Formats: structure tokens, C-alpha cells, sequence
RNA sequence: UCGGUUUUUCAACCGGAUCUUUCCUUCUGGCUAACCUGUACUCCUUGUGGGUGCAGGCGAAC
């Protein structure tokens, strides 16, 4: 109110408001680096999915689409970016 | 429809004036709204302002100066004849004396003495008293 | 303002507010003079001397009007951390 | 605010401040090129395309990765459809609409629907035939749109 | 307009006082008479090479152009030789201060030096009272082509 | 190798620069080859208030990207052997006028060719392997357009001792005044 | 100076010419006007105070 030092506000208050709504719009998505139990090999994928999604080549299925954020298969490890 | 954008910039600021914020931010922000706001600060109306270049359309922070009373942009952009000028600012203007008139022409976006001086009048945008 | 050679006319030369500069009215029955103490080591409170601010009736009414002299405040030195430019 | 209801939605998908590559996530432009040109040779459609590209490989936007756009790049490969994607999905729907509506002889709602559906059409038709993507003097409605789909 | 046929009515028609020789050798045959219009307009070759004969066009007949020199997109070419011009023009109420898009067809007598189609802006000429409503005659079918050589969209 | 890779070749300077170019093949697997397909346009000296001096090495475009691959130790390199002086890779733009309305149709521009466009893209180029968050812009109450230019939080102190330069670099080159400014 | 007059000290104010990474529609020839000029050099204050002058060549002065 009255005064609000605009352009560079607080880390929280941007991670509080919606994600459209800030100043310099990034989206505050991920990208899993996915590791399987099967082969030592890391796979670039979008924190959210609307696809289930397999491996470079392998049919292990990684992640399940939900409304948001993606449900990892069980016991995968992850890393992020 | 955010139909025009000049318009939604004033709007915006004469709110933030009215209560007393001392910022404004207005969304959209064109090369029209970054020239009226030079205009306003030239008669010392503004204080500073900072456009961030959105790697999209625009937007724009003003500091207000409290020095502000009402900014209006006209509604259609009546294209305006020299003499029509005086009666635009009988009407608009609080005094014979002070305040502006934002005609943009053919010269730019000038207030309305400016243009006079210049000789040269065009359509008008605003005005601020 | 002035008539033509000099000579000042328009008497009662409006107090403005420090937080709004908007005009103090001349009925302004809500508006207020603040007046903080200009300070020393040990007792010493300087008696004459202030530090003054005028808050207009209207940002008072609105009910944001501590946080506009607390930024006064920090602008004249009279305080330090109290209120940031970022919220 | 929204082209048929009275609903205000503003969901959306965002985009990030960088027209630059996103560093580290590797690859190159040609593999991307490649991939897409494969998607589309599988039947998929654009947006599709673009999906598949995001969640599995390391696709944030092709108009980041590759210069040009996705539509662009079909185009240049000569693989993109007759008919707009969206302006196709809509007639699908229409057809199912339709086809429904065959069926159910009340049922005033979904005629109600339909009729909609079948403006949306025609504002997408007269757009494509300004652009010309569309060959003029082609309308769009009940009949051929059937034949059209596949 | 016209479209082939060239010798075509219940007459036979030629352009007068312009007259072939029997007797002089000429591959050519047919002298064909043009004019340069003028007015800065480069008066169409398709009349040069043309066999047309058609007496209310400007440059291969006795009308010739003066006065007013208008522009306007076509509306109508559905009648033989000559075209519907509508000239539209933004006329203004001081009442309001505001203005009126409106509409006003010109008809505009055509000559085959063109071949005008639907929503073409021409630039047309004024001149000698060609029949009835027609007053004009088309100059400048300045319109190209307006993507034809180029609609394709495949690469 | 002295008077050839630089598209057109006339000063001193340029040929100095070749001559450094040449010293450096000596690396071989990486530093070579890869540094036979580049070529310099012009070299621009730009003197920085501080003592310090900039150049400003002009690229005709299709190279860019190569030069990207390579450009950091490559920097570094060429500061080890032109010592004091910063150098900043620079790509050089057309910049095709505005078509005014009596002007001769110049068969449409392409935003890209565009003034702004250009200054933009200086401003990608000049600036590191680095990559710009966000711009704001100051207008200051008296009539001075101040171009504010965010950092990327990571990498930095590439870019530390160069900043001043850089801004100076920027001035010389169009005249408006850059700020470089790192969030935390 | 016998109430007006013009420069310097000074600004704002409009205008024009420009280079800047920036062209004003483009040339066939008139006409070049003056120097980018120099062919002899000097009337002459110890000299860039001053140009009558004809062979390479500024176009905007239309
Ligand atoms: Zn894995």
C-alpha cells in the first residue's frame, strides 16, 4: 500500500503469486532428470506430462499424467535441470 | 477487449493518484503510452518511469509525484484543426493559463502550446489538469 | 500567484502533506502536523527544534497512514530498518 | 473472455523470458528436426508434435531450438495437413455432434451445442480463407464436413 | 472485357478513319491506331498486340481522358466491357464531429487492354458521356495479380 | 594466414590480431580447424573511461555460432596476448532504414534489419555466454533513457572485470547508457 | 543615441544541414557555380591578408 517499491520484490512473494500474474512471466515448471532401475541412463522429462512416458528406448514408463504435477513411477530416482 | 491501451494506461494511474499510491503499474504499454508519459514528465507531472522490456508486449512502472490531479486520454481520436485547438482547452483544461492538452500529430506527440509554437496540430490523445 | 511586477497575491499558501502532496484543505478537520524531536547524548531532547511532518486528512481516513510517516521517518534519518522499500 | 460461455478462464500456458536455449539441455537442432519430421510422418498433429517433443526429449519450444516454428518446419518438409489442426479438430467435433444429434431427435442442448460448434467453424473458415489456407469460396457445415475428416 | 470472337455482331466493325492498304506489302497487315493516354499512365501493350476493336476504350478509340482521375475497388463484372467501380469514401457530420463510411458505385466502361476481376482496385479516368450511367473509363487495373502465381502454400 | 582471414584487410591492428590468431593454432585438436572457418570483418577499438581499453572484434553473421562454441577461452586467450584491453565478439547487423512515405518501395524490410532488433541482438552478443534475464528501462526526469540490464545469478565473474567496458563498448556503439545489474 | 536604435555577456525557442552501424526515386546532358583543384607564380606589410586565370574533375543552383 501507498508504497510498494515495485520492480524487485521478495523471492517468496513471487513464489506466492500466480504464476501469469508476476512481473517478468518464467514458467515455475521443472524439467526431472529421471534416472530407472533398469539402465544407468538419465532422461529429460517436463515435471508435468499429459503423456505416460517411456525410456530412450525401454518400456520401463516413467511418469503418470495427473492433473498436475507428474506421479513418478513408484521408486525412480530424479535430479532436476 | 482491451480495446485501447492509452486509455487503460491513464486509467490506472489517475486510481493510483486518487488513492494515493505513489507507483503505478499499467499492463500493456506502447510506444504511444512511453511517448505521453515523456510529454507529462517534460512539464514535470511524472517522476521517473521504468518500462520492462516483457520479452512480450510491454509493461510499465511510474512513479507518481502527488502533482497529478487527472489525466484524461479522449475517447475517439478527433482529428483536430488549429482553431479547433482553443476549444478543445476551454473545455478540457482548467484555465485559459495552465495544464496540457496531448495532441499527437504529424510532429509527434506533443502537448497542445507545443504545437501551437510549432504551428502544427494533429489528432488529440490526452490532456493533464 | 503573482500580480505581473512581483507582488505576491493568494494568501494562506496551502501546507501540502509530506507523504501525498496533496493539498492540506483549509477545513481540513482530519488532518494532522506531526512533530518529532530532534535528539542528543545523554537527557538532551533539543527544545525548539523539530523534525516536523504535515499528513493530509485523507490518507489517515483510508487507515494507511503509520506506514507513510514511518517511510518519512526513515527518509529525514529519524528512524533506520523500521520500513523497507520492498513488501 | 472466452469465445462461447460466460465463463472468465485464464488458464494458460506460460512462457519463459529466454528466446535463448535453455544452456545445458543438450542435443542439437538437426536431432530435433529430425524427430519432429518423424512425428509427423507418424500421422501425429502439430500441437501433438510439440507435446511429445517437450515431455520425453529435451524440447522446451521448437522455435527456440530449431529458429522456426513447428508449422514452419512441416511446411518446408511439404507434411502438414489440407486443413488447419484446429479448424480440423473442430469439424470432427461438429461430425460427432451431428452425428449425435442423428441419433438423439431430442435433445435440444446438444443441438444447442452444435450450433455453436458450427459458428466456431465458420468464424475459423472465413480466417483461413483471409489468410488463404483455405482455397475460397469453400464452406464448411453438415454434409461434406463428414467427408472432409477422413 | 470481351473475351475472343474480334468480328462479331449483326455489322462489321473497324476503327474509323484508320484504313489498311490492299495494295503495300506488309506482314503486319492491319494497322492498328492506339493512343497514349497520358497522364502519366503507360498505355497497355495488350492493345499494341491487341485485335480488339471496341470504341469506348481509351486508347483504341476516339475517347480520350480529361477531368477527374478517380481510384476504387470493383465490385461487379457481370456485364459485358464495363465494370462496377465502388468508391468509398469516409463523409463527415459536424454535429457529432464523426464520419460515415459511404458507398457510391461508379460504373466504368472497361477496354480489353485488361483483364479485371472481381475486387481489383482501378484507376479510372473520366471522360466523354459513354452511355446512360457510364461516364468512366477504367486506366489502371493496378492489381496485378494479388497472389495468383503464388497461392500455393507447399514448398 | 596474415592478410587472408579477415574478409577485407587493411590496418595494423587486424593484422595483429591474425598474427595472434596464427599463435594460437598451436593448441591443435580443438584450437584449430574449427578456428580456420572464422574470419574477422573489422576490428573496433573502443577506449573505456579507466585506463583500460576495449576492442570489439566485427563477425559477418553465419558465424556466429561457431564463434559461440569456441568464444570464452578463446577471450581468454586473446587477452593474455593483447594485454589490459578486453575484447568483445561482436556480430555485424545491416540495420536497413525505415521506409518513409515518399521513399521507393525497398521490397518490404524484415524485423531484423530492424534498429531496435539490432541493438537488441549487440546487447545478446556483447554480453557473454552469460544470457540476459530481464531489461528494464529508466526514463529520468529530465530527459535520460537508462537501459537496465539483468544478469544470470550463475557463471558472473566472467563478466566482473568487463562491466564498465561493456557499457562503454554499448555507448560507443549507439548512445544509450546500460546499466548491468545481478539479482540475489 | 536627438520616445526608438544593434551587437557582444546570455538563454530558452522553433528551423535547417550533417555524419554516425543510416541516403534524397534514378540517370541519360545541359550549365558545371565554386573549388577537391593547380598552370606561371606573385601587385604586395619580413606572409596562406588578395585572385585576373585554362587541359584531368563536387552537381542539386534547376
Ligand atoms: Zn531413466
Amino acid at each position: 500500500v501507498l508504497v510498494q517499491d515495485l520492480l524487485h520484490p521478495t523471492a517468496a512473494s513471487e513464489a506466492r503469486k500466480h504464476k501469469l500474474k508476476t512481473l517478468v512471466q518464467s514458467p515455475r515448471s521443472h524439467f526431472l532428470d529421471v534416472k530407472c532401475p533398469g539402465c544407468l541412463n538419465i532422461t529429460t522429462v517436463f515435471s508435468h506430462a499429459q503423456t505416460a512416458v517411456t525410456c530412450e528406448s525401454c518400456s520401463t514408463v516413467l511418469c503418470t499424467p495427473t492433473g498436475g504435477k507428474a506421479k513418478l513411477s513408484e521408486g525412480t530416482s530424479f535430479r532436476r535441470k | 477487449t482491451r480495446t485501447s491501451v492509452l486509455a487503460d494506461a491513464l486509467n490506472a494511474i489517475n486510481n493510483a493518484e486518487k488513492t494515493g499510491k505513489r507507483q503505478v503499474l499499467i499492463r500493456p504499454s506502447s510506444k504511444v503510452i512511453i511517448k505521453f508519459l515523456q510529454v507529462m514528465q517534460k512539464h514535470g507531472y511524472i517522476g521517473e518511469f521504468e518500462y520492462i522490456d516483457d520479452h512480450r508486449s510491454g509493461k510499465i512502472v511510474v512513479q507518481l509525484n502527488g502533482r497529478l490531479n487527472k489525466c484524461g486520454v479522449i475517447s475517439p481520436r478527433f482529428n483536430v484543426k488549429i482553431a479547433d485547438v482553443e476549444k478543445w482547452t476551454a473545455n478540457l483544461l482548467p484555465a485559459r493559463q495552465f495544464g496540457y492538452v496531448i495532441l499527437t500529430t504529424s510532429a509527434g506527440i506533443m502537448d497542445h502550446e507545443e504545437a501551437h509554437r510549432k504551428h502544427v496540430s494533429g489528432k488529440i490523445l490526452g490532456f493533464v489538469y | 500567484m503573482e500580480n505581473d511586477k512581483g507582488q505576491l497575491v493568494e494568501l494562506y499558501v496551502p501546507r501540502k502533506c509530506s507523504a501525498t502532496n496533496r493539498i492540506i484543505k483549509a477545513k481540513d478537520h482530519s488532518s494532522v502536523q506531526i512533530n518529532i524531536a530532534q535528539v542528543d547524548e545523554e537527557g538532551r531532547a533539543i527544545p525548539g527544534e523539530y523534525v516536523t511532518y504535515a499528513l493530509s486528512g485523507y490518507i489517515r481516513a483510508r487507515g494507511e497512514a503509520d506506514d507513510s510517516l514511518n517511510r518519512l521517518a526513515q527518509q529525514d534519518g529519524l528512524l533506520k530498518n523500521v520500513w523497507s522499500y520492498s513488501r | 473472455g472466452r469465445m462461447h460461455s460466460k465463463g472468465k478462464g485464464m488458464s494458460s500456458s506460460a512462457i519463459p523470458y529466454s528466446r535463448n536455449a535453455p544452456a545445458w539441455f543438450k542435443g542439437s537442432s538437426d536431432g530435433v528436426v529430425e524427430q519432429i519430421i518423424k512425428y509427423a510422418r507418424k500421422g501425429l498433429t502439430p500441437s501433438q508434435i510439440g507435446v511429445l517433443l517437450r515431455d520425453a526429449h529435451g524440447v522446451t519450444q521448437a522455435k527456440v531450438i530449431t529458429g522456426n516454428k513447428i508449422l514452419r518446419i512441416l511446411k518446408s518438409n511439404g507434411l502438414a495437413p489440407e486443413i488447419p489442426e484446429d479448424l480440423y479438430f473442430l469439424i470432427k467435433k461438429a461430425v460427432s455432434v451431428r452425428k449425435h444429434l442423428e441419433r438423439n431427435r431430442k435433445d435440444k442442448d446438444a443441438k444447442f451445442r452444435l450450433i455453436l460448434i458450427e459458428s466456431r467453424i465458420h468464424r475459423l473458415a472465413r480466417y483461413y480463407r483471409t489468410v488463404s489456407v483455405l482455397p475460397p469460396n469453400w464452406k464448411y457445415e453438415s454434409a461434406t464436413a463428414s467427408a472432409l475428416v477422413n | 472485357s470481351t473475351e475472343l470472337t474480334v468480328q462479331s455482331e449483326r455489322a462489321f466493325q473497324k476503327q474509323p478513319h484508320i484504313f489498311t492498304n490492299p495494295k503495300a506489302k506488309a506482314n503486319r497487315k492491319t494497322k492498328r491506331w492506339y493512343k497514349n493516354v497520358g497522364l502519366g499512365f503507360k498505355t497497355p501493350k495488350t492493345a499494341i498486340e491487341g485485335s480488339y476493336i471496341d470504341k469506348k476504350c481509351p486508347f483504341t478509340g476516339l475517347v480520350s481522358i480529361r477531368g477527374k482521375i478517380l481510384t476504387g475497388t470493383v465490385v461487379s463484372t457481370r456485364m459485358h466491357r464495363t465494370i462496377v467501380i465502388r468508391r468509398d469514401y469516409l463523409h463527415y457530420v459536424p454535429k457529432y464531429n464523426r464520419y460515415e463510411k459511404r458507398h457510391k458505385n461508379v460504373p466504368a466502361h472497361v477496354s480489353p487492354a485488361f483483364r479485371v476481376q472481381v475486387g481489383d482496385i482501378v484507376t479510372v479516368g473520366q471522360c466523354r458521356p459513354i452511355s446512360k450511367t457510364v461516364r468512366f473509363n477504367v486506366l489502371k487495373v493496378a492489381s496485378a495479380t494479388g497472389k495468383a502465381n503464388k497461392q500455393f502454400a507447399k514448398f | 594466414p596474415q592478410a587472408k582471414i579477415l574478409s577485407q584487410a587493411p590496418t595494423e591492428l587486424e593484422l595483429q590480431v591474425a598474427q595472434a590468431f596464427i599463435d594460437l593454432e598451436n593448441n591443435s585438436p580443438e584450437l584449430k580447424a574449427d578456428l580456420r572457418a572464422l574470419q574477422f570483418k573489422s576490428i573496433r577499438e573502443i577506449e573505456v573511461a579507466g585506463g583500460k581499453k576495449a576492442l570489439a572484434v566485427f563477425v559477418p553473421v553465419p558465424s556466429l555460432a561457431a564463434y559461440h562454441k569456441v568464444q570464452i577461452k578463446l577471450t581468454r586467450e586473446l587477452e593474455k596476448k593483447f594485454q589490459d584491453r578486453h575484447v568483445i565478439f561482436l556480430a555485424e547487423r545491416r540495420i536497413l532504414p525505415k521506409p518513409s512515405r515518399k521513399s521507393r518501395q525497398t521490397q518490404k524490410r524484415p524485423r531484423s534489419r530492424t534498429l531496435t532488433a539490432v541493438h537488441d541482438k549487440i546487447l545478446e552478443d556483447l554480453v557473454f555466454p552469460t544470457e540476459i534475464v530481464g531489461k528494464r528501462v529508466r526514463y529520468l526526469v529530465g530527459g535520460n533513457k537508462i537501459q537496465k540490464i539483468l544478469l544470470n545469478s550463475k557463471d558472473v565473474q566472467h563478466i566482473d572485470n568487463k562491466l564498465e567496458s561493456f557499457q562503454a563498448v554499448y555507448n560507443k556503439l549507439t548512445g544509450k547508457q546500460i546499466v548491468f545489474e545481478i539479482p540475489s
